[PDB]
């Protein structure tokens, strides 16, 4: 494409000099106390995903896209994190979530416990629990908040309040009778019972809070949207009954109410907008379901009232599902939505007393390449045909997954199908039903006070040990000691 | 440090009003509210209301409504409480207390010196009076008429002194208190345990709930020697 | 598999606290003048390659390998570089080399010129030439060294001394008659006739320096190792004609002569060890071929004599050739050798006045990960069979390349063949003759004086300018101003 | 800055040795070598040798070998010449000069104030013309030719009457820092040119070309640019 303005060396020299001047002025370190901490988390957002999301965001506004900047690319400090588990070489969701939320690496499939426990065994989790950064923040007088686009009792958010030996125990319906006999409790019970004064909770998973065979308010005729609890306890009713009678609790469940509320008269909020996982960004309903940006804005406005500060945990957790199913368009669109939410949240707060950290838990086997020309659509074909079987191939490819297609001995001719659709699955090397994770290191972006302590290549469990250092919470209180 | 100072003793006659002032120093005045507590001679603590120093909203007890007014002045950082139509049973010690934080206004952390003036969820405490020797272990039980979750606070009062906060939330130890004291229980029954007893731990203990207005204090357990 | 020492949370907490203490002590910025500059360059070393190399290096010493640290992982500061060209979305070697060696982004396929020149056209080169950092170092009185495992006139090294409109013009034999008729020179001629005071040269490409049909020295009977110049000009002979008669010039061509020199009696050195590209590390010979570590050590010892500093450019460019063929073992072993060379060079010099920068120019579509257990061999099978066709699959997979095998209508059954061989090609999704590049951002590791100016996510051409600022050379001399 | 100072005049007698001292200040003494140049009254520059201040290795001209001794003392940072068996044609002006850097040891950058001593297969460098005349504001060019190919090792010096020579261009294409950009140099191999595009009243002097290819170092015959 080669725009005219880029044909002069002076343009690049001036750009580099301006970048140098900014980086030289940045030498003044910020040694304030992080009054507020915000942690953005993208499930399965490696480096290739970030680059593809940047290109897509640029091209959505009729640009080549390569030169554009994401809202997380303006974060001054960048580091790399190793994501291996104690038990596994390729990471998982629960173990990594424990690593970067509690500060201690653990096995796979176990939430909120150390590495001395064994998966799916109740009588080995006693005395091996670990407390997450949410508990440290709440014990210091700060507010706590959880915003997710997935279930509130999914692995990534539940690693902050739950101590369970299995991540598949969503409710007592999924727990085997042996675990019930030995006294274990499902994740929803711990969500409503472990920390009894969590201010803002937002996400899906509305069918794990109701007794069995209870019709849903939103979907009347859907048989999969009914309740699943075998106790007979209404968990939302319990949640409304654990708070002082002179305060306000709402339990909104759609977008009209979320827009109607004013944060100046709300103290506790519980939003369950979907029976299970919230819908994709491209499949979302405008009228009845809110986006991540609106939920983040309302949560920030509610939590901003505390003079001691707040700790907000935001998850863009549909990237992992979009990659697992094998569709790249969806996952890139939730990456773009996550970036928009980051920008909206950063607009409200001030960088002088707020530590913002964007991170990921692992990466996938997503790849893109093939000598594509400048300005080429990221979902388009490669410029040259294959030189072995004489067929076109797309730029986006997967190491494995359900995209592996072979029609009678030869791979699929891409020109016969609509590769620009919303539900198109790119071709892969080995056929599977779900594309696996990846062992690559992940990138951690950070800005705010004491954000320069994330510099080199380090372990994952180092992330929650520096934030607690900046806010004078946890076990190390030497930042603001005399 | 944080310190609250009140005026001197005031003697009045029935019908005349009385004003009590409480000046606080050591913190940002508008960030915390002020509660007013009353203690009759020989009886337990009684609650009148509080006032928030940020927006000025006030809450008064139903028993004393129509006679108590509460004002705040952030310019000089003072809180005033005025009472009208004094009766023969209004003689008592009035205390101004400060809450602990944002969502914890049921836990009175810092207390005033107490001004002497001369003219629902029922909380039960057991035993009425317990006697023990030095170095022993004691346990005191507090029961509520309704489920109050984990909203409970334990206070200690030595004779002639203001109450001191020991445990808030029925399981969390206040900073500056020895780890010897322990608190446990939840729902309807709560317990406070002292593993080792010392000569400087003989006083009267109270349990107060922060669930629903009005705030109710316990009857008091006299831990004698 | 879950070592005992890792079963206790105190271990991880102590590790994190020690890391935090080191990061706190690191707050003392280093603002000295970089007397020496060393630039390590891994051709096609992305973010998956570096972690795979770390695992392989750990496992070579009988360890699980995940926790082991490479010599480049101890570098305090890490940044990210965007690697797009002004003509292509997916980068190339020549354009990126121009970007990070001259400070100006250029077209795809042209070395040393700006973006205003068209490929394979010599009359657009005039007036559009850009000088690299090597000229800036030489004009300040510093020493100059180029050490490569590929040809000395390959794209990556030639982007520092040559201004040509095509990469494929290695010699006048390879240039079209129309280009020769216009007075346009090749790269071998420009290596000797552009900067006549390059101190140390190490690499291959001995057949581009001799007249046509001239027998080689190592390979007498090989007809592929003969000379190629049609001009009849002996460039090795004319290299020993532009230097003073009271100096010392050697022209060694094997390892026995290299390990017999006295660096206190050598001023100019040229080493051409192979007719073309130097052999792989697994295929290297004991006697008649030196490794990268020995060459780097000798080059540093020679360049260290200058009391004004030196600039050394080390290029481990066989990783790209290993990846292009689909052989992962060769590429990973080349990366390990590059890391060993980095360690040796760091041992020789001192970090108080030397700026060491390890970087890469692009990345490939290499991926690995199949939920492999801890301690699993990086070239081993995945724990579970495929869900669809019930056949084993390896952990290492390529997006596209020559590894795509389908025997009769079904993909290859890996359990039949020797998947641990030196020349085994992993399976891929698209059948091609050569594995392509990738569009991912690359990682830049930095150490030394003023090494903290590479902090965020930036462009590639920003890299040289910082060095020119640290060494007080080039167009920005503001570091030395009183 | 860098400055070199010598001793006074030496009125000698034939057969008596003479010692010349040159003290340098403003730089690290051991990092640079010291060369010695001679100029007869009214004739061109002549080279005697140099000595390295780091390792002490010395090079002497073959014509004057067996009579010149060069010593260095890094404690007081001085360089000494001793000359023996003085002849009737040894009266001249002796200069101590400092090289430019590590490998640019044939380019004499800083020069001494000159000591006037009164007694009782080499590459031949040709320079043309000899007595060129011009006016203010004009353009002039001077050519220098070597007997052998010397690559780009050539330097251009300017000397006014009664003053030490000054380095202008080194490498035949690089302008020395502080020199006005009016002067230009070009050429490689055998023939080289030095050009002044706009002449100035303060640029009337004698110009020399000196090669740094092989020992002994040879200076040009000199071109007298008169007004
Ligand atoms: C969003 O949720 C609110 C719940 O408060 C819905 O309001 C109810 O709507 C039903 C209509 O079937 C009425 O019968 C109820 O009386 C309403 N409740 C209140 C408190 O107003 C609202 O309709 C929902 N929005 C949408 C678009 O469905
Ligand atoms: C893959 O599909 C394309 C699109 O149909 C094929 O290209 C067609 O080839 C036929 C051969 O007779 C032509 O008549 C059509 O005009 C072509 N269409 C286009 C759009 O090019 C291509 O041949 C297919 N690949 C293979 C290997 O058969
Ligand atoms: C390394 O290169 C040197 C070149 O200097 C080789 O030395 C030559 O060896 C041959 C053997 O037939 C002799 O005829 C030459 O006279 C040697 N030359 C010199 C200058 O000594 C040396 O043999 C090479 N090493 C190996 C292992 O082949
Ligand atoms: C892929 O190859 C493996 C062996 O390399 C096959 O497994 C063997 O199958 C034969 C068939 O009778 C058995 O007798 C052996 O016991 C199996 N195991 C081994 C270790 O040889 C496997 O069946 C092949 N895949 C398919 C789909 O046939
Ligand atoms: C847990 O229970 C199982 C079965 O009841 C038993 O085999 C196991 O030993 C128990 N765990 C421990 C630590 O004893
Ligand atoms: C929903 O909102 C999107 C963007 O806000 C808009 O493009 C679309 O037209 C709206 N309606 C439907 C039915 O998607
Ligand atoms: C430059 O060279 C090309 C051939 O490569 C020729 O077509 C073109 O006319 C030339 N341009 C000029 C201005 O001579
Ligand atoms: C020499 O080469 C052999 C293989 O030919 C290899 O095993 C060995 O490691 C090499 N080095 C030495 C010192 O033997
Ligand atoms: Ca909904
Ligand atoms: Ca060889
Ligand atoms: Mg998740
Ligand atoms: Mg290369
Ligand atoms: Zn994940
Ligand atoms: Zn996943
Ligand atoms: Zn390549």
């Amino acid at each position: 494409l080669v725009p005219e303005k880029e044909k002069d060396p002076k343009y690049w020299r001036d750009q580099a000099q301006e970048t140098l001047k900014y980086a030289l002025e940045l030498q003044k370190l910020n040694t304030n106390v992080a009054k507020n901490v915000i942690m953005f988390l993208g499930d399965g957002m490696g480096v290739s995903t970030v680059t593809a999301a940047r290109i897509l965001k640029g091209q959505l506004h009729h640009n080549p896209g390569e030169e554009t900047r994401l809202e997380m690319d303006k974060f001054p400090f960048v580091a790399l994190s190793k994501t291996y588990n104690t038990n596994a070489q390729v990471p998982d969701s629960a173990g990594t979530a424990t690593a970067y939320l509690c500060g201690v690496k653990a096995n796979e499939g176990t939430v909120g416990v150390s590495a001395a426990t064994e998966r799916s065994r109740c009588n080995t989790t006693q005395g091996n629990e670990v407390t997450s950064i949410l508990r440290w923040a709440k014990d210091a007088g700060k507010s706590v908040g959880i915003v997710t686009t997935t279930r509130v009792n999914h692995a990534t958010p539940s690693a902050a309040y739950a101590h369970s030996a299995d991540r598949d125990w969503y409710s007592d319906n999924e727990m085997p009778p042996e675990a019930l006999s030995q006294g274990c409790k499902d994740i929803a019970y711990q969500l409503m019972h472990n920390i009894r004064d969590i201010d803002v909770i937002m996400g899906g998973g509305r069918k794990y809070m109701y007794p069995k065979n209870k019709t849903d308010v939103e979907y009347e005729s859907d048989e999969k949207a009914r309740g699943t609890r075998l106790d007979g306890l209404d968990l939302v009713d319990t949640w409304k009954s654990f708070k002082p009678r002179y305060k306000h609790s709402h339990f909104i469940w759609n977008r009209t109410e979320l827009l109607t509320l004013d944060p100046h008269n709300v103290d506790y909020l519980l939003g369950l907008f979907e029976p299970g996982d919230m819908q994709y960004e491209l499949n979302r309903n405008n009228v009845t379901d809110p986006s991540l940006s609106e939920m983040v804005v309302v949560a920030i406005q509610i939590l901003r009232k505390n003079p001691k500060g707040f700790f907000l945990l935001v998850e863009g957790g549909r990237i992992d599902h979009g990659h697992h199913e094998g569709k790249a368009k969806q996952a890139l669109h939730e990456a773009v939505e996550m970036d928009r939410a980051i920008g909206q949240a950063g607009s409200l707060t001030s960088s002088e007393d707020t530590l913002t950290v964007v991170t990921a838990d692992h990466s996938h086997v997503f790849t893109f390449g093939g000598y594509t020309p400048r300005g080429n659509s990221i979902f388009g074909l490669a410029p040259m045909l294959s030189d072995t079987d004489k067929k076109p191939f797309t730029a986006i490819l997967y190491g494995n997954g359900p995209g592996y297609k072979v029609v009678g001995g030869e791979r699929e001719n891409v020109s016969m199908v609509d590769y620009a659709h919303n539900n198109y699955q790119a071709q892969s090397a080995v056929p599977l039903r779900h594309e696996t994770h990846g062992g690559e290191d992940v990138a951690v972006f950070s800005k705010g006070p004491m954000a320069h302590l994330l510099h080199g290549v380090h372990e994952q469990n180092y992330v929650p040990h520096v934030m607690a250092y900046a806010a004078c919470i946890g076990a190390n209180l030497g930042h603001c000691a005399p | 440090q944080v310190q609250l100072v009140q005026s001197g003793a005031e003697v009045k006659k029935p019908g005349a009003s009385v004003k009590v002032s409480c000046k606080a120093s050591g913190y940002t005045f508008t960030s915390y509210g002020i509660s007013w507590v009353r203690q009759a001679p020989g009886q337990g603590l009684e609650w009148m209301g509080w006032i928030s120093a940020y927006n000025g909203n006030t809450n008064y007890a139903q028993k004393l409504q129509g006679r108590v007014t509460m004002t705040t002045d952030t310019s000089t950082s003072t809180a005033y409480m005025e009472l009208r139509s004094l009766r023969s049973d209004d003689t008592a010690v009035y205390y101004c207390a400060r809450d602990k934080g944002w969502n914890s206004e049921g836990s009175l952390e810092y207390w005033g010196q107490g001004t002497l003036v001369t003219v629902d969820i029922v909380m039960t405490q057991s035993p009425s009076s317990v006697s023990a020797s030095v170095g022993d272990r004691v346990t005191i039980t507090c029961r509520a008429s309704q489920g109050i979750s984990n909203w409970l606070g334990w206070y200690q009062q030595k004779p002639g002194k203001a109450p001191k906060l020991l445990i808030y939330g029925a399981s969390s130890l206040q900073s500056g208190v020895p780890s010897r004291f322990s608190g446990s229980g939840s729902g309807t029954d709560f317990t406070l345990t002292i593993s080792s007893l010392q000569p400087e731990d003989f006083a009267t203990y109270f349990c107060q709930q922060a669930y629903s207005l009005p705030l109710t204090f316990g009857g008091g357990t006299k831990l004698e020697i």
